[PDB]
């Protein structure tokens, strides 16, 4: 394991109040949820 | 920002302060007039603050001033923050002094290893929420496209840079964006992004201005 | 409503077979969890 | 192919069929060792597959070749599926023949309106699982950038484009990738993504060959 890998491991988000964030994956908030 | 200092009364006075009824964004004063922060940082019926140390007091070198129009970057890329860049009309003319002074527009883009100057508001724990009313101070340099191409795998577009330590603990955070990074005393990046605020490996992503002047200069000009 | 709108309405996934599919968002598989 | 219609037995001799055990993916016969597939299409011990029509029965004009070598192109971006091109080199060298034909690689890029052909062994509803065993064929205008960048805001990178229609029943699909979508007799794109199958204001999303005609000619003249 690197980073966490990957599983919503790409909440990459701005730094705005509150921030925009978008995942990256492939298969206020967000992060963990999921992975395998 | 997080693993800051305190910059000092005024040791910053081209630092803004966006409040849509409560702070959400940092700017930069680049004149009289104009602000600069980001794209992403646009709302309706923002008010520009200025000569803002404690902002829940009023101590007294302050101008607050409503903005009159607001125009984002034509380019600009919600999905990927690529141009986020943003020009913000003052109502009024802030009086330039002492602690209110206007930054200075690049001319060439400072390279990979040069220091720079990143400060706000935001958020002053990787962890948690925990918001300073004081405005903190950050120096890092700027890092090799490499090791930020490294960082952020796929999402480093040309106009941006990253700026910190691969390390951590030091960084941009959630309420810093749309202010300043000045470096040499030119305005080079703008607080847009990042993977959390000093994770390791997770440096903080700035816009590189440089790629912008003649717009800024252009629309300054025509607006 | 346009496209039924945002709310995981950015699962812009490859023809390949299984595919890789990636949300865009902000704020096998994937598509519908959420919206509001 | 969805919306699509039968070749017919070697109408469509430069299409490939990959497979690790199964079919995966589509690819493209652009001379005789050498068959061009999308990046993503990439796995280990893959076997390309030669003048193929009905994928699940032997019908004779068939050329089975595992690969001896893949390469990737070096700036693919499985983030954002730009520069989705992979060159694959087969251990022998395939007969070329009535049905076993290579593609002529672009000299210039095909205008918005040109009419092209797609195919592939991919899905055939928009809805559920419902492969054909027979090859599958399409033919579908090169679409504006100026909708394909509406149909799919901040994706369209200069390296793709939007073939299809606006309006949907007819698309590409899961299996087609890697595949080819020729026009005037020459590749010039290669079945990458889309925001499903024959979705209306999600036409399917190709990559721009004529981009990487000198990366593919270097390549192949050096391995």
């Amino acid at each position: 394991s690197e980073s966490s890998k990957p599983c919503c491991d790409q909440c990459s988000c701005t730094k705005s109040m509150p921030p925009k964030c978008r995942c990256s994956d492939i298969r206020n908030d967000f992060c963990y949820e999921p992975c395998k | 920002i997080v693993g800051g200092y305190t910059c000092g009364a005024n040791t910053v006075p081209y630092q803004v302060s966006l409040n849509s009824g409560y702070h959400f964004c940092g700017g930069s004063l680049i004149n009289s007039q104009w602000v600069v922060s980001a794209a992403h940082c646009y709302k309706s019926g923002i008010q520009v603050r200025l000569g803002e140390d404690n902002i829940n007091v009023v101590e007294g070198n302050e101008q607050f001033i409503s903005a009159s129009k607001s125009i984002v970057h034509p380019s600009y890329n919600s999905n990927t923050l690529n141009n986020d860049i943003m020009l913000i009309k003052l109502k009024s003319a802030a009086s330039l002094n002492s602690r209110v002074a206007s930054i200075s527009l690049p001319t060439s883009c400072a390279s990979a290893g040069t220091q720079c100057l990143i400060s706000g508001w935001g958020n002053t724990k990787s962890s948690g929420t925990s918001y300073p009313d004081v405005l903190k101070c950050l120096k890092a340099p700027i890092l090799s496209d490499s090791s930020c191409k490294s960082a952020y795998p796929g999402q480093i577009t040309s106009n941006m840079f990253c700026a910190g330590y691969l390390e951590g603990g030091k960084d941009s955070c959630q309420g810093d964006s749309g202010g300043p990074v000045v470096c040499s005393g030119k305005l080079q990046g703008i607080v847009s992004w990042g993977s959390g605020c000093a994770q390791k490996n997770k440096p903080g992503v700035y816009t590189k201005v440089c790629n912008y002047v003649s717009w800024i200069k252009q629309t300054i000009a025509s607006n």
